[PDB]
DNA sequence: ATCAATATCCACCTGCAGATTCTACCAAAAGTGTATTTGGAAACTGCTCCATCAAAAGGCATGTTCAGCGGAATTCCGCTGAACATGCCTTTTGATGGAGCAGTTTCCAAATACACTTTTGGTAGAATCTGCAGGTGGATATTGAT
DNA sequence: ATCAATATCCACCTGCAGATTCTACCAAAAGTGTATTTGGAAACTGCTCCATCAAAAGGCATGTTCAGCGGAATTCCGCTGAACATGCCTTTTGATGGAGCAGTTTCCAAATACACTTTTGGTAGAATCTGCAGGTGGATATTGAT
């Protein structure tokens, strides 16, 4: 079979979801996932799907400025992967608390 | 009341890093985003639900999750 | 006043300046153990089959009234495989006979059923021992104690002495309204006390019966040694 | 009941080239805009007039405020089309 | 009620099996070398062959419950 | 003049044995 | 003629006064400074509107879609000072390759 | 109460009353089996047993087998009849657990000891089956038939290491009974120091739920207990004091038999329903 | 010459810990500074909270939520105690 | 002990009246609770409480009974309850706390 | 008038070893001073309008003080 | 005319330093660059001396943010020797614009 | 490995501010009793929405394959930097002259509260419009092996 | 330098999915006149808190001068990226069961506004002990040369 470079249909898809607005998570995982969060600490509470999306977009957009920042963080730590010291950088740098 | 860790999703960093502009990605970042992601939301949610029990609500609206965002940080745009 | 937090610190030195002896004629035997450990996946009601074991009194009008002269075979170890058989032989399919007293259903109508009836597969071996001609003499199982070898069977003695039997059922099993002589538990109330089949699973049923087969030839392996024994 | 100011931003639209359209979350989100940038000028206002120590709610100080807080150059000919504005209010006489 | 029920016990109950399987063909398949050099006097043609037989009757009490509903589902 | 079952089983464990655990 | 319409402005000046009526602490209030204070907000939003039609002329997309919303919102470089708090419901990031 | 214990080597009476007598309060002697422990109450009804007997021990199939004991988990949604044998055995010491159900599904940590003519039991501990709590140990008995040495003791040296391959999270349950805090709290106290005479840098006491598999302000009470918490000098500090000096190595020179992790074959269960 | 002081009630609260801690007036001004801002911004998020409640009389119920909101829960549960200990007396309406 | 209260019945540490036109000089709306925004004193009483005792911890740590602002830092930057509810609240002078990282030293 | 270096090499380096950096680049300085001219003018606008409001043409500290108090570095002790 | 091992006193400098507390810079350079730097706002500025010193240790928390900040980016990047763009991307990546 | 060489840890004298500690005046209340809107718990009260369940492809996902430059590092060469050393700028702590703010008085746009009279923006109704987002056919970028 | 199968640009074609755009309605905050006040404007003035300079000491500039560390080239090798078979779970799109809502009336302690009143906190400040930072001394934590 045919097969590219790898890396420049990465760039492809970069350039694809840069181009891209899409939504991101998928719905039924996410949204399962915020029932079992729920549940625990209190009573069986409620949602409402807008704000579903609302957390759908606050998780994303909470990584995107994580992976930004962990973009630069690798590509001038002179590798260029990912990996668990930058995160644990990123998060001190970012100021946790 | 079926709860278990279906936290462990997917590497849909293999996404968000396209969405992302940065090069190569090489895994095992999963569990830690995981819990970088289940510390962001347990943050979020033990302001959303003190929030709707006070105001007596056991739905969550999207004022509440957008004056919770607002209080840690970011702010959702849009959604009331 | 505060229950703490992780992630701290430590420092090592400095300054904040009637012994029993009757396993002799009860208990017997000697087990082995090796690094194989020694497997199971049965029950114990297989294991000991008769759930019933019993008195003097029952067999003080057996043993040392008669058993000098039986006419035929009538030893202990005998009278409790025979009475275990009837009871549970009018059980799966007669629940009723407990809890009204006048009416305990009798052999009278048992005769043409239980000559050929089955305590739950009972001779089991013979689907299996019709091929693996093992009938040279008796089958035994390892859940068979050696208390057997030297005993007899059951469905020929109904033509000697089988009606004498369930005749000492009857007169105490009632006043405490239908229990067993070791009657059962707590066992009546949790109180107190006192579009699958069209591609998979066609394969359930095989998967058992080839590996049914061929564990008797690497069994015949030995069944073929036995005239290498001799 | 609700409030917003649907038709004022399509207003603003027409008053440049009107002839597109908007996209209707956008909507809501223009609505977030103008939510958070009048909250933000309110709560700013409230705290200046606060600790300027006084208490008639006043001008010059939501002048300042209103400069303090936004990028230079729209700031100032922004609050200078904005004296103009409500030197044309007034200067109806 | 459903043949997935009457599967997974008798995958369930089969939760030592395999395991017995794995297990079954090696404490004898091990010692059939003792009898090339037999070439003791009362036993091992009678105990040894034993556990053989309950080789044989493991399997076997597995039978009187299921392999009737084999009929009664495809009804 | 005792082989008559001892003569031929003993290849044929490793024909099952290619029969159902060897997929 | 109106409270608008002596000032000129199209927001109505009574709903940004109650606007500000609702949210303050003080009682008493320069009434006319809410003239200017309705355009407090005002050249700011007509600021951003406009300088959203960059592609607009090159497109023929009659309609604003939030990426698109967002594609020349980040181009508000000097407001993304303001806009430091931001997340933009799908907006989208401006590919920054390093 | 009914019909003093007899069994084994010791004599024993019965310390809650009749679960069991539900139908024999009318005979004198209890008299015990010990493999699958189904007893008999009037006489005759018992002996019977050794020309019976083939099983020779509780039918476990094992990931252990020391020089000296042994070891078993029994699936007790398997088990019918003796899944309630061994609560009726107890019961009549052990009244503390929850009977609103009579248990069919709950599971059975079970032990046993290797000796040629039979394996005389001791007690057990038990699981009840569901996983919410985090479960390290519901239901301690041991009888007192079998008591005095570490063996008592050994339950607790056994749970924690279930989840070193289940490696999930074990708690205590509300009915905290006494006796076995003596071993409790004591072994689990130190257990700090099998692990502080390693990791000289610093402790993170999240950690010990993966180390200890134990939970960290319950195992702060027993070293705080211990007193070993001290602070505020700029740090925490857990402070080795020198009253230690001896005690680690009391169990640095005085140590007894072990197992070895290496020997277990058992994947961690999960069932079915819900 | 006129200032809204807190001093001889920390000093006061201070003393009734132990007799012998001594302090600074920096230090003062620090605690000062720290007391107030934070009673100003519990007060403007309670304020904010009690605000879009949509609700009118603010509340013990609105900053009790919010000070399980904006303190962390050991403390704040410890503040959340000891208020219900002062309710309690607040709570005889007596005179003792 | 006398009929005549100063609000005298809270444990109280605080003047009520004070702090009712504290919350009465934030004055948004126009209804607020009155006994029960007395709770600012149980506010305000728990964190100077959670504080000057930690503030005593680090008294006789240095054997120094006067007490000083960059040792209020040094333990509140190190107070984990308490350095992240006022991070953004910086102190007059106290400077950092000391702290080597262990990768820096190779013993060299 | 330009004196922007008296902040200077042994005075960044002791307020570096108050952060502790040691392998120093002496290229630093010009960008160190620059970070140090972008951090203070930062500042001292928003103190310039929070003293001009106030019709005022010293500084005290509490015009200052809330003017790091709105940005996100706010400061004790001086009121 | 003896030396230790050459750098070593920088830990001692470490020691003496963060122990401490005090404030560092010659109080009127800091004065005369603020009046200059106040010229181009408003003419006839004058200041409180108090305000001067919290200017003083305002910009002092900001570098020794920035100076940890570097140090562990740099050691992160398996070196310690800091330079311009490690404290561009740590001003990029604690925000200041 | 064994003393010199610093340079630190602890501890005993010493001159302050100087906290602080109590007194002291009195200002301004807190706390008080009582009249009153009034905001408020809540009971009612229909229901939107939140969930269980059907049921069947479809777009992904999680396999194992396998081939590969990305990274981890160590190498010999190279160096702007750090560490005791000599001369110097100024800053620091000594020293004196003005505005301005902070307060104290008065004078009126201007606002609240009421009491009126409108438009117009809220819902919402759906006809007509067309935008555009999606699908399809020719011409044009785009890379791996040779 | 060149072959050549993949993927995208751009014009043409359409379903429909809301949008918009009024017409209606309605009901309702808003604009505006009138009275009281009232808070700020702001003008005068007093003496803080800015303004400015003269002697030492001390940081500091400037050395000089070698080095642990940088540092790319070069090295191995890896866990993953592209790709491909196949399970196989979301995601519907209805279908439905039931409830903790979001209201609107609902009567009612109770905050909340009025003014007495007796402590008492704010400042204002003096006594005066003393806590302690630092000078001095003794003994030694950490570490070089050969």
């Amino acid at each position: 079979p045919h097969r590219y470079k790898p890396g420049t249909v990465a760039l492809r898809e970069i350039r694809r979801f840069q181009k891209s607005t899409e939504l991101l998570i998928r719905k039924l995982p996410f949204q399962r996932l915020v029932r079992e969060i729920a549940q625990d600490f209190k009573t069986d509470l409620r949602f409402q799907s807008s704000a579903i999306g609302a957390l759908q977009e606050s998780v994303e957009a909470y990584l995107v400025s994580l992976f930004e920042d962990t973009n630069l963080a690798a590509i001038h730590a002179k590798r260029v992967t990912i990996q668990k010291k930058d995160i644990k950088l990123a998060r001190r740098l970012r100021g946790e608390r | 009341l079926r709860d278990n860790i279906q936290g462990i999703t997917k590497p849909a960093i293999r996404r968000l890093a396209r969405r992302g502009g940065v090069k190569r990605i090489s895994g095992l970042i999963y569990e830690e985003v995981r819990a970088v992601l289940k510390s962001f939301l347990e943050s979020v949610i033990r302001d959303s639900v003190t929030y709707t029990e006070h105001a007596k609500r056991k739905t969550v609206t999207s004022l509440d999750v957008v004056y919770a965002l607002k209080r840690q940080g970011r702010t959702l745009y849009g959604f009331g | 006043r505060k229950i703490s937090v992780k992630q701290h610190l430590k420092i090592y030195l400095p300054n904040d300046l009637m012994t029993w002896n009757e396993y002799d004629k009860f208990y017997t035997g000697s087990f082995q153990e090796t690094t194989s450990y020694i497997k199971f996946s049965a029950t114990v009601e297989d294991c000991c089959g008769t759930n019933y074991n019993m008195d003097e009194r029952d067999e003080t009008f057996l043993n040392e009234q008669v058993n000098k002269g039986s006419s035929d075979i009538l030893t202990e170890d005998e009278f409790e495989i025979l009475c275990s058989s009837f009871e549970h032989a009018i059980h799966e399919r007669q629940p009723f006979l407990s809890m009204d007293p006048e009416s305990i259903l009798s052999f009278e109508e048992l005769k043409p059923t239980l000559i050929k009836s089955d305590m739950a597969d009972f001779n089991l071996r013979n689907q299996l021992n019709h091929e693996i001609n093992s009938h040279k003499t008796h089958f035994i199982t390892q859940f068979d104690p050696v208390s057997q070898m030297n005993t007899r069977p059951l469905i020929q003695l109904i033509e000697k002495f089988g009606s004498k039997i369930y005749d000492y059922w009857r007169e105490r099993k009632i006043e405490v309204n239908g229990y067993e002589i070791f009657p059962q538990l707590k066992f009546e109330r949790p109180g107190e006390k006192e579009i699958l089949n069209s591609q998979r699973l066609r394969a359930l049923h095989q998967e058992l019966k080839n590996a049914k087969d061929l564990a008797l030839l690497v069994a015949k392996r030995e069944n073929v040694s036995l005239n290498w024994i001799n | 009941r609700k409030e917003t100011y649907s038709s004022y931003i399509y207003k603003v639209l027409k008053q440049t080239h009107p002839d597109t359209g908007i996209s209707q979350k956008s909507m809501s989100i223009l609505n977030s805009f103008v939510n958070d940038i009048f909250e933000r000028i309110a709560t700013e206002a409230s705290k200046l007039a606060a600790y300027n120590k006084k208490s008639t709610i006043s001008a010059r100080e939501i002048q300042t405020a209103v400069r303090l807080i936004l990028p230079g150059e729209l700031a100032k000919h922004a609050v200078s089309e904005g004296t103009r504005a409500v030197t044309k209010y007034s200067s109806s006489t | 009620m459903d043949p997935s029920l009457v599967l997974e016990q008798t995958i369930q109950d089969v939760s030592n099996l395999p395991s017995e399987f794995r297990y079954l063909l090696e404490e004898i398949g091990s010692n059939d070398l003792k009898l090339i050099e037999e070439k003791k006097c009362q036993s091992l043609q009678r105990e040894k062959c034993v556990l053989a037989n309950t080789a044989l009757f493991l399997i076997a009490r597995h039978l009187n419950k299921l392999e009737k509903n084999i009929a009664l589902l495809e009804e | 003049e005792q082989e008559d079952t001892f003569d031929n089983l003993q290849q044929e464990i490793y024909d099952k044995e290619t029969e159902y655990f060897s997929h | 003629q109106s409270s608008s319409a002596r000032a000129g402005l199209q927001f109505p000046v009574g709903r940004i006064k109650r606007y500000l009526k609702r949210h303050a602490t003080g009682r008493t209030r320069v009434g006319s400074k809410a003239a200017i204070y309705l355009t407090a907000v005002l050249e700011y939003l007509t600021a951003e509107v406009l300088e959203l039609a960059g592609n607009a002329a090159k497109d023929l997309k009659v309609k604003r879609i939030t990426p698109r919303h967002l594609q020349l919102a980040i181009r508000g470089d000097d407001e993304l000072d303001s806009l430091i708090r931001a997340t933009i419901a799908s907006g989208g990031v401006l590919p920054h390759i390093n | 109460n009914l019909n003093r214990i007899i069994m084994g080597k010791y004599e024993i009476e019965p310390w809650y009353f009749s679960p069991y007598p539900i139908e024999l309060t009318d005979e004198d002697f209890i008299y015990i089996d010990d493999f699958t422990l189904q007893y008999f109450g009037s006489k005759k009804q018992y002996e019977r047993y050794r020309k019976k007997c083939t099983l020779r021990h509780p039918p476990g199939n094992e990931i252990y087998r020391d020089d000296y004991v042994s070891f078993f988990e029994i699936d007790g949604r398997k088990q019918r009849t003796w899944c309630r044998n061994l609560c009726l055995l107890s019961k009549l010491f052990l009244d503390h657990k929850t009977l609103y159900y009579d248990v069919d599904p709950f599971l059975f940590y079970c032990m046993t000891r290797r000796d040629e003519l039979g394996h005389h039991l001791v007690g057990y501990f038990s699981k009840e089956k569901e996983s919410a709590d985090g479960y390290n140990v519901a239901c301690i008995l041991t009888l007192p038939q079998y008591q005095r040495m570490g063996y008592g003791k050994l339950l607790i040296e056994f749970s924690y290491e279930l989840s070193k391959k289940e490696n999930k999270v074990g708690s205590p349950e509300k009915p905290l009974s006494d006796l076995g805090l003596l071993s409790y709290r004591a072994y689990w106290s130190d257990t700090l120091i099998t692990l502080l005479v390693e990791h000289q840098k610093e402790i993170t006491i999240d950690e010990i739920s993966s180390m200890t598999s134990m939970t960290t302000t319950d195992i702060l009470h027993t070293a705080k207990t211990l007193n070993i918490l001290r602070y505020y000098k700029g740090q925490h500090i857990i402070f080795l004091n020198e009253d230690i000096l001896d005690r680690y190595n009391r169990l640095k020179a005085k140590k007894r038999r072990t197992i070895d992790p290496n020997r277990l074959i058992w994947k961690p269960p999960v069932f079915t329903a819900s």
